[PDB]
């Protein structure tokens, strides 16, 4: 599957920083920062640099417009929760497509957060809203009266998805070409009767990977310490899964990596 | 292509 | 409402002494977005260290990749200095390069 998603952040400064980023799968392609001389939407991927100045003027239009509403929204949220004006507060925006088998919308998103907690989110049916508290019910009532969910349907199943398909063709040589993981296993003792088998996976795109340590063929779901898929810095990602095994029993454990870049799931053995 | 409308609480 | 960051210090490619590489510091899973991150070389803060554009995950937790170009050696020690509103004091995480 494929996905486009935007991530907005607005932080209130007493006496507001507005950052927005756009992703196609695990590849960033656009950025807007209010803390710039002449703030503009700028390309972070090669396949959006070929878009015309008309596209970027249009993109910068909504960014500067949304930063204005984020100034109004952060101030409205202050009175909603009756908080003082001396503190900093965060308001995030998460919306985007999820592409399906044929090419149509699989899932649509439109989520708002306030201070790390859920605020209001467009339901999956793209007709109803889920308010997280009585303060968000004010925003909900505001949006049902203006038929905001009608606008999101036309975007998510329309402009959203059509442009996700457009990016995946204009950048098909990178967005649709998967890189296989370069895997290896390390072995470190933690006792005189115990060891740690660590299964590595480096330089793979996309970031979707599942590393599993199986003893005797069966999944050791727990006892398998796993870390966040981290970026390598060049567009690829890394990840490792570890398991603490008794010494002399390491020949019983096998690592299993499945990634879109692999022709078949490969079996590792330190 | 970002959302053309506006989010307002 | 507030979350502490997970700190990861690692190199882009496998680290070999004398071969050019990139030192990375992956802070992730923290809230709010205000964070202080420095890459250290022998306890000295490294000059001109860059980071990615601020983004967040499905649970609204932010992540940032602080990176710099460096060349590993046998005797040079590298680490990351991270301070956050959730951390009482800054956290210095050393680079374990044979993991």
């Amino acid at each position: 599957s494929h996905s486009m998603r935007y991530f907005y952040t607005a932080v209130s400064r007493p006496g507001p920083r507005f950052i927005a980023v756009g992703y196609v799968d695990d590849t960033q392609f656009v950025r807007f920062d209010s803390d710039a001389a002449s703030p503009r939407g700028e390309p972070r991927a090669p396949w959006v640099e070929q878009e015309g100045p008309e596209y970027w003027d249009r993109e910068t239009q909504k960014y500067k417009r949304q930063a204005q509403a984020d100034r109004v929204s952060l101030r409205n949220l202050r009175g909603y929760y009756n908080q003082s004006e001396a503190g900093s507060h965060t308001l995030q925006w998460m919306y985007g497509c999820d592409l399906g088998p044929d090419g149509r919308l699989l899932r649509g998103y439109d989520q708002s957060a306030y201070d790390g907690k859920d605020y209001i989110a467009l339901n999956e049916d793209l007709r109803s809203w889920t308010a997280a508290d009585t303060a968000a019910q004010i925003t909900q009532r505001k949006w049902e009266a203006a038929r905001e969910a009608e606008q999101w349907r036309a975007y998510l199943e329309g402009t959203c998805v059509e442009w996700l398909r457009r990016y995946l063709e204009n950048g098909k040589e990178t967005l649709q070409r998967a890189e296989h993981p370069k895997t290896h296993v390390t072995h470190h003792p933690v006792s005189d009767h115990e060891a740690t088998l660590r299964c590595w996976a480096l330089g793979f795109y996309p970031a979707e990977i599942t590393l599993t340590w199986q003893r005797d063929g069966e999944d050791q779901t727990q006892d398998t310490e796993l870390v966040e898929t981290r970026p390598a810095g060049d567009g690829t990602f890394q990840k490792w899964a570890a398991v603490v095994v008794p010494s002399g029993e390491e020949q019983r454990y096998t690592c299993h990596v499945q990634h879109e870049g692999l022709p078949e799931p490969l079996t590792l053995r330190w | 292509r970002a959302f053309p409308g506006l989010r307002y609480v | 409402i507030q979350r502490t960051p997970k700190i990861q210090v690692y190199s882009r490619h496998p680290a070999e002494n004398g071969k050019s590489n990139f030192l990375n510091c992956y802070v992730s899973g923290f809230h709010p977005s205000d964070i202080e991150v420095d890459l250290l070389k022998n306890g000295e803060r490294i000059e001109k260290v860059e980071h990615s554009d601020l983004s967040f995950s499905g649970d609204w937790s932010f992540y940032l990749l602080y990176y710099t170009e460096f060349t590993p050696t046998e005797k040079d020690e590298y680490a990351c200095r991270v301070n956050h509103v959730t951390l009482s004091q800054p956290k210095i995480v050393k680079w374990d390069r044979d993991m």
